[PDB]
């Protein structure tokens, strides 16, 4: 945003223009997939799930 | 001069409906803001009426501006700088000026050029945005029928 | 300056997502507001986060 806000022209930008949500959605997806904490949920009885 | 229910043109977001005159005082001064929304990105803009013309809010134009930009749209001998990036920067500044005649010049130039050649994706998106805001102003000026304004726009473009 | 997160309904129920291999999602919405300091405007939108 601060790389974009200074560079582009004033009285033409809008919050849709300044905001790139792609790092946010990529960050959540790379947490949920591919982290050592978001585990494949082990269930072969209810107790192992619990 | 701005009142509730008016229709006004805000640069560079085309048409704009005012909603109310916001009496939010701040810094000890009665900042008479006015909540003013567009239809493109659904963004509500509040500008104070003191510097509304300083930011360059502008009322819609009637039949004189209509046939004026029809004449400028019909105006032949459209010339351009030969460098395409100079051309693009020129029409970009003309579009960012927000003047309706400059918008008409830009859309008639880009329509005359891709109507002759078929230009670009960047020039295509340029023409799309400029045609969108000019169609919005012409739907405000003819007070109705954005699709009919589109059709009569494509009619007068062929002349 | 952002403001006010919000959630829609989920895009798909649980068993449908578990069948069709979609992730069980729900869309965010953030009321983002831009202010210009020198002239003074607000730009209140609804950014799909």
């Amino acid at each position: 945003v601060r790389e974009r806000m200074t560079t582009q022209d004033v009285e033409a930008i809008t919050p849709q223009t300044l905001i790139n949500i792609r790092p946010v959605v990529a960050a959540i997806k790379e947490f949920f997939g591919t982290s050592q904490l978001s585990q494949f949920m082990d269930q072969n009885n209810p107790l192992s799930g619990l | 001069i701005f009142k509730v229910g008016d229709t006004v043109v805000y640069p560079h977001h085309g048409a704009a409906l005012v909603e109310a005159i916001e009496t939010r005082t701040i810094k000890g001064e009665q900042k008479e803001y006015l909540v003013l929304k567009v239809a493109q990105g659904d963004l509500t803009v509040r500008v104070p009426a003191e510097n509304a013309e300083y930011v360059g809010v502008r009322d819609v134009v009637g039949q004189e501006g209509l046939d004026k930009v029809f004449q400028v749209l019909r105006a032949p001998h459209t010339e351009e700088p030969t460098n395409w990036s100079r051309r693009y920067k020129a029409n970009l500044e003309k579009l960012a000026s927000g003047d309706v005649n400059k918008v008409a010049e830009v859309v008639r130039d880009l329509w005359r050029r891709d109507q002759e050649r078929g230009l670009s994706a960047g020039e295509k998106r340029m023409l799309a945005k400029a045609r969108q805001i000019l169609v919005g102003e012409l739907a405000l000026a003819e007070s109705t029928d954005d699709a009919k304004a589109e059709t009569i726009l494509d009619e007068v473009l062929a002349a | 300056s952002f403001s006010d997160p919000r959630f829609d309904d989920v895009k798909a129920p649980v068993d449908e997502c578990k069948d069709k291999d979609m992730t069980y999602a729900a869309p965010l919405f953030v009321t983002a507001e831009f202010i210009n300091n020198n002239t003074g405007e607000i730009k209140s939108q609804t950014v799909f986060m």
